[PDB]
């Protein structure tokens, strides 16, 4: 059975809502999934603003990018779903 | 001829490959060689056969040897069992 | 009896020569889109990426089983 | 409570000492106000039960009335019939037997009394085939009451027509069950059927059927000719009216006495029948309803009597009300083995719960005797045990489940002791 | 009693039995 | 507690199909 | 031991052959039994795992103690039924005391 | 359940219902609805069995063709039931209870003293084919445990000596009293009624207006 | 409007009165794990592996035969279906015979996956198995019954659809033996299908007994030449030979039955 702490959970849906606050006109969708993990889905002409504000903001510094990658979903029209993941 | 055939038709091309060499076939066919086994005598209705072994051997099945116009086959060990 | 194979629409490519490997036996192919399987979730979806990428289509419609209706007690009337 | 008046036992004729025949039939007065009755209405009929508020004299209960009443719904062009199952595979059931091998009449009458409450055709008595003697006395009994003309179209004087027929059971336990029994005479396998389609809505060759315990078709007549109030009073509450109880192993003198329902358990034993063999302390356990209810062991014997609403309340069931009783000479485990052997030679196999789950627990049940088996396998056969009792298709799994779960539920230490006993000798 | 009494008793009550339903 | 033995694969399959053999004599 | 092939055609060990590596097309072999006429690897794709002699219920394949089989040429190792056969009917006395000496923690 | 079929029993044996057995069969159908002949597997098959004991794989066929049904139905009727015979049992078939409330009145006991009587196994007819003995469950006799049923005799409160007397009397002359033993008839209170001596209340009584 | 509203976990469909508990949940798209109901086949209730738990009820009722009511809230992953099933599982296994290396019904079994999906880790039968006596029902059916549920889907296909009553269940108990009293050959055309329908391995086709394994047979749909009904078909083809031809379902030509020819 996994040791999820629920702090995590809370604490990172909270800044969830905060990105999708400061950043109301680029953010699509946010989510915590269950593993504990944050991703916030932002229209692709967010790319730049978006990723900008979490390597530059005093409450939220993510200055380095894990990876890069496109999971290819074949159906949906816009096929390629560029992930970057930072930290 | 392997114990499955295979043996080449003299007119076969596939033949050149043994030329200068030779042909890896075993020798003991299992076919052959199980049938060179006891029928394992038994006394009861069904019987068990976990290939000789627990845990080094195969899956344990139960055979019914119920009718001694059939001995039993395990599908595994291919041994006949005599009721 | 499972029908959860039965739900999402393939579209797989044409049958081209699978042939034997004279030294083995194995079987051999120069189809490279032979192993081509793209999983879609809508008609409207597939023949969508067919035309984007030239491929021909032949679709099939889908073939739920209609509703069948069954009860216990028929069996017992005379 | 208890000390039945013979003055209100039902079957008067039980030990024969009377001619079960229809001339020791008529100084019983068995067929007395049959025909009025019978005017009166089916309304007028079922009224008497609703009031009696009899409960199923079989080994499941339910209220009487309510369940007669159910087929009283209109006919919808299929003939409605009556199945009376004088089947009683259950050990200790020597309760039926009596009312065939004496006052068959008793049957005959409760058959038209109680056809006409549910507008029967017809009824089929189905006796175990092991009763030919029981088979051979009540076609006897039929054929002088038709000979008679109180069964046959125009029964009793009377508009309405009932014609009764006797089918040959064939040694099957299973072929008690409200549906199985139907299937049997449909002439397929004894197999049940699921609940869903109702024995009255579906039945005997698809048409509106109820089935009845002998005993529960047998009382009807006397409680609607006699007053059924006056029944009632006899029974507790919910719980009403004389059933026969049955009691036989370790007791001084095992008889089936109708004395009345709400009885002691201490007094049944120890004031009817025969106390106790070897004194109401050498009681290792009480087996209330048969070997289908779970046994009560005598820490609860004396302090509840005998009534469904009261066992229920104890954790077991009146069932047939048939009372074995062990001694503390028993096998405990042993014996409760045997009943495991009992169904797993007599369940269908029609469900997978039951047709694996009994004789898994056979199998455990067998070691547990020998004690082979380590302590752990005991609550693991309580696991198996619940498997099978609420996902069987019958209730014959039902039954099965609950004498294990007694001997776990009050016997957990012997067993423990068997399982080490073993252990120790190595 | 004997092996075919029951049945024999059958045979009997078959003109008490009135006529039976056809489907 | 060079050599002519050299392993050389097989298609060790009973080759999988059977060809129609033309009738012997004509017609 | 009585000298019966102990692979029973499962198709157990090339549905999780990483590689792609393993062919045992296979028959009633007359007796009316159940055996392989086809088995494979091409010891050019395959990896050392042991996926295969672990998910073999029966413990026919297995994956030997040799490492000095290298060879001059290509064909010399698409290995057959027959050079794997003979290949354990070779190893057997070797092989068993492995399999007998990690068994337990296997 | 399988009947890999023997000279003995076998489709070659001719069954046929005697003339007077037919008459039997035809009393039985009407007994059910019409064109519901199908029920008259299990009475039928009864009288099979009536007419003779070994009831062959014949002998089904030939009641799947008077009732019309098919062979299998019979088939599926005969083996689910415990009261058909499929294999030859002896001339007397004795049957011994051992559900557990005879159990504890000793129906065991009967057990090891029959077997010694018959000198036979438990299970198998006797070489003589005079009594085959099988361990049958609760036969519906409990209150008096110690119970054995010889082809429809059904004896009660057998103690060993007195399935002697049984015994002996089967193999010598016929007809040995079937019924109780100790003549605590069927289901008396040993010690005496304890009920039903005050003689009955007659007709009439207790009426009550219903 | 004769539709009556049922809850499927809450999804509140609305359905024909006569709906089985079963097909309530199909129509949400949820599916109770299943032995012995066939579509076209009679509703049997022998194996009661699909028990669920009807709301605010007192006992699991057999979505097979249980026609839903108005308002019953289906609960079919609940904590009690979930035991109804983690011990029916249970039962159906232990006296199976392992032989699923022999079964070549390998992947192609009901009966793994729904203990691989819906049963149970581990095993607490430490007793012995049974054992049955394979017979012959013909040159197409290997009949390995010792593998047999007793789902009598099988006896009912023989009776529903092949009219050919032959084949019926033997014994009480755990002995019933699901087949042919006398050893009769269960000759029939519609006769393969058996194969088909009965999930275990038990009874499978003897030409095709060991010759592949279904991952690996790759599946074309095609139509039967035959006969003229043109039954719809799938060929399972392994590295470029045919192995089997096994029906793929067509409601108006074939509804998931084949020839005895043309497979
Ligand atoms: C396995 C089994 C055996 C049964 N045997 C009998 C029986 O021998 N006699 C009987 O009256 N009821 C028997 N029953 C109960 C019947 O199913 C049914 O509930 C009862 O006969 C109805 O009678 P009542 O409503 O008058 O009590 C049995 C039930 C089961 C599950
Ligand atoms: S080797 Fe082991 S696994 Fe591979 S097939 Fe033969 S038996 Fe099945
Ligand atoms: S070891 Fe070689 S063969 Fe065995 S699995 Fe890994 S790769 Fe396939
Ligand atoms: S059926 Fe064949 S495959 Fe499915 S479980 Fe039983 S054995 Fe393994
Ligand atoms: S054979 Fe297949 S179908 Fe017939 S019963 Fe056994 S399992 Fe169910
Ligand atoms: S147990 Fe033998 S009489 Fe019921
Ligand atoms: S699937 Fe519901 S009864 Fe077997
Ligand atoms: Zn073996």
């Amino acid at each position: 059975v996994r040791p999820r702490s629920d702090v995590t959970h809370k604490q990172l849906s909270a800044f969830g809502e905060y990105v999708a606050e400061i950043l109301p006109k680029y953010v699509q969708q946010v989510q915590v999934s269950c593993l504990d993990e944050l991703e916030i889905c932002i229209h692709p002409d967010g790319v730049i603003p978006t990723l900008t504000f979490l390597r530059d903001h005093t409450n939220a510094q993510f200055k380095s990018l894990a990876d890069l990658t496109a999971v290819d979903v074949p159906t949906r029209q816009n096929r390629f779903e560029i992930v970057y993941n930072l930290l | 001829i392997t114990h499955t055939g295979q043996v080449y038709d003299e007119k076969d091309y596939r033949r050149v490959r043994f030329v200068d060499r030779q042909k890896e076939v075993n020798e003991n066919f299992a076919i052959d060689l199980i049938a060179q086994q006891p029928v394992n005598e038994v006394e009861h209705r069904i019987i068990a056969c976990d290939g000789g072994g627990g845990a080094l051997g195969h899956p344990k099945v139960y055979i019914n040897l119920d009718k001694e116009t059939k001995t039993g086959t395990c599908g595994y060990c291919g041994l006949q069992f005599k009721q | 009896s499972g029908v959860n194979n039965t739900k999402k629409w393939k579209m797989e490519f044409d049958t081209r020569e699978r042939w034997e490997n004279p030294l083995m036996g194995w079987a051999s192919t120069a189809d490279p889109l032979s192993n081509m399987v793209l999983t879609f979730s809508a008609k409207e979806d597939a023949i969508a990426f067919a035309e984007k990428n030239g491929w021909s289509y032949d679709v099939e419609e889908k073939k739920v089983p209609k509703p069948k209706s069954k009860s216990y007690g028929a069996n017992f009337s005379w | 409570f208890g000390s039945l008046k013979d003055e209100d036992r039902i079957f008067t004729n039980l030990y024969g000492r009377h001619d079960w025949r229809l001339k020791g039939a008529l100084r019983r007065g068995d067929w007395y106000k049959t025909k009025e009755i019978l005017l009166k209405g089916p309304d007028w009929i079922l009224g008497e039960m609703k009031t009696s508020g009899l409960r199923g004299r079989g080994g499941a209960g339910f209220p009487t009335g309510l369940k007669w009443s159910f087929m009283n719904k209109p006919s919808d062009g299929r003939p409605k019939y009556l199945v009376v199952n004088a089947d009683e595979g259950e050990p200790g059931t020597c309760k039926d037997r009596e009312i065939m091998r004496h006052d068959p009449h008793k049957l005959v009458e409760g058959c038209l009394v109680g056809g006409r409450a549910m507008g029967a055709r017809a009824a089929y008595i189905y006796i175990r085939g092991e009763f030919y003697n029981e088979a051979s006395n009540l076609q006897v009994a039929i054929r002088e009451a038709y000979e008679a003309g109180l069964i046959g179209k125009n029964a009793c004087g009377s508009d309405y027509d009932f014609d009764v027929f006797v089918v040959r059971g064939a040694g099957a336990y299973i072929c008690g069950e409200e549906t199985a029994l139907i299937e049997s005479i449909e002439g397929k396998q004894g197999k049940p059927r699921l609940k869903p389609p109702f024995p009255a809505d579906v039945g005997v060759f698809g048409c509106p059927t109820t089935v009845a315990n002998v005993e529960t078709v047998a009382v009807s007549p006397t409680i609607c000719r006699r007053g059924g109030t006056w029944f009632a009073g006899f029974g507790r509450e919910r719980n009403s009216g004389t059933k026969l109880f049955n009691i036989s192993g370790h007791v001084n003198h095992p008889c089936t006495v109708e004395e009345e329902m709400s009885v002691p358990l201490k007094e049944l034993i120890e004031k009817h029948a025969g106390g106790v063999t070897g004194g109401w302390d050498n009681l290792l356990a009480v087996i209330p309803g048969g070997s289908s209810t779970p046994l009560i062991p005598k820490s609860v014997c004396e302090t509840v009597l005998m009534d469904f609403d009261a066992l229920v309340q104890a954790q077991t069931g009146l069932g047939t009300a048939a009372v074995i009783v062990m001694d503390r000479s028993t096998d405990i485990v042993k014996a409760i083995a045997r009943l495991i052997e009992f169904y797993k030679h007599e369940s269908c196999g029609q469900c997978t719960p039951c047709r694996e789950g009994v004789d898994w627990m056979n199998k455990v049940m067998a070691r547990f005797v020998k004690g082979d088996a380590r302590p752990a396998e005991i609550d693991s056969l309580w696991e198996i045990s619940k498997q099978i009792e609420g996902h069987t298709i019958c209730a014959l799994g039902d039954g099965a489940a609950w004498p294990v779960q007694g001997l776990i539920r009050h016997f957990r230490p012997e067993l423990e002791d068997r399982m080490q006993r073993f252990a120790q000798q190595h | 009693y004997n092996t075919y009494t029951f049945l024999d008793l059958n045979l009997d009550l078959s003109k008490f039995r009135l006529p039976q339903p056809s489907s | 507690p060079a050599t002519p033995e050299q392993y050389v694969p097989y298609s060790t399959t009973r080759k999988k199909i059977h060809e129609w053999v033309p009738p012997s004599t004509p017609y | 031991p009585s000298g019966e092939e102990r692979c029973i055609a499962c198709k157990l060990c090339e549905a999780i052959c990483p590689a792609q590596a393993i062919t045992i097309e296979a028959e009633p072999r007359a007796d009316g039994s159940r055996r392989t006429t086809r088995y494979d690897i091409d010891m050019t794709k395959c990896i050392y795992c042991g996926f295969c002699q672990e998910a073999c219920p029966v413990d026919a394949i297995v994956e030997g103690p040799n490492f000095e089989f290298s060879t001059e040429t290509h064909e010399e190792l698409l290995y057959n039924k027959e050079k794997l056969l003979n290949n354990g009917d070779k190893w057997e006395a070797e092989i068993a005391a492995n399999i007998q000496a990690d068994y337990l923690y296997r | 359940f399988v009947h890999r079929d023997t000279p003995e029993n076998n489709p070659d044996t001719p069954f046929d219902f005697t003339p007077e057995n037919y008459k039997r069969i035809e009393a039985i159908v009407k007994n059910y609805p019409e064109g519901h002949q199908a029920a008259a597997v299990l009475p039928v098959l009864d009288l099979a069995q009536r007419q003779n004991g070994w009831l062959p794989i014949s002998a089904m066929n030939k009641v799947a063709e008077v009732l019309q049904v098919p062979p299998m139905r019979v088939y599926e009727v005969a083996t689910f039931y415990t009261m058909y015979n499929r294999k030859p049992v002896g001339k007397y078939h004795i049957q011994v209870c051992t559900t557990t409330p005879c159990m504890l009145r000793d129906s065991d006991s009967i057990l090891e003293t029959l077997q010694r009587k018959l000198g036979i196994k438990v299970g198998e007819t006797t070489p003589d084919k005079l009594f085959t003995l099988i361990e049958v469950e609760c036969l519906g006799a409990c209150v008096n445990a110690p119970m054995v049923q010889i082809n429809d005799n059904y004896y009660e409160d057998l103690t060993p000596k007195d399935i002697e007397e049984i015994i002996d009397e089967l193999k010598a002359g016929k007809v040995p009293k079937p019924g109780p033993r100790s003549g605590r008839f069927c289901c008396e209170p040993a010690g005496g009624l304890t009920s039903l001596t005050e003689p009955p209340k007659g007709p009439g009584f207790g009426v009550q207006a219903g | 409007s004769n539709l009556i509203e049922v809850f499927v976990d809450g999804q509140s469909v609305m359905v024909e009165p006569g709906t089985t508990v079963l097909q309530a949940c199909e129509k949400v798209g949820m599916q109770i794990p299943r032995f012995c109901y066939h579509e076209r086949l009679s509703v049997a209730g022998n194996c009661r592996m699909c028990l669920v738990e009807i709301e605010k009820a007192p006992k699991v009722v057999a979505a097979c035969a249980m026609p839903v009511m108005k308002g019953w809230n289906i609960l079919t992953n609940s904590e009690k279906s979930k035991k109804a099933r983690e011990g029916v599982m249970e039962f159906l296994l232990a006296n199976h015979p392992l032989d699923c290396p022999i079964c070549d019904q390998g992947g192609e079994c009901d009966l793994q996956d729904q203990s691989m999906m819906f049963g149970s880790d581990r095993s607490r039968f430490l007793e012995g198995k049974r054992a049955v006596e394979d017979k012959n029902i013909g040159p197409l059916v290997k009949t390995i019954m010792t593998r047999c549920i007793q789902c009598t889907r099988c006896i009912r296909f023989a009776s529903e659809i092949a009219g050919v009553d032959d084949l019926g269940t033997t014994g009480r108990g755990n002995d019933m033996q699901v087949g042919t009293y006398i050893e009769k050959m269960f000759m029939s055309e519609l006769s393969g299908n058996v194969i088909d329908i009965c999930p275990v391995g038990a009874l499978t086709s003897k030409p095709y007994a060991f010759t592949a394994r279904p991952w690996e047979t790759r599946k074309t749909e095609s139509i039967d030449v035959m006969d003229a009904v043109g039954s719809n078909i799938v060929v399972s083809t392994r590295t470029g030979e045919v192995m089997r031809i096994l029906p793929r379902m067509h409601e108006d030509i074939n509804e998931e039955w084949i020839s005895d020819k043309t497979r």
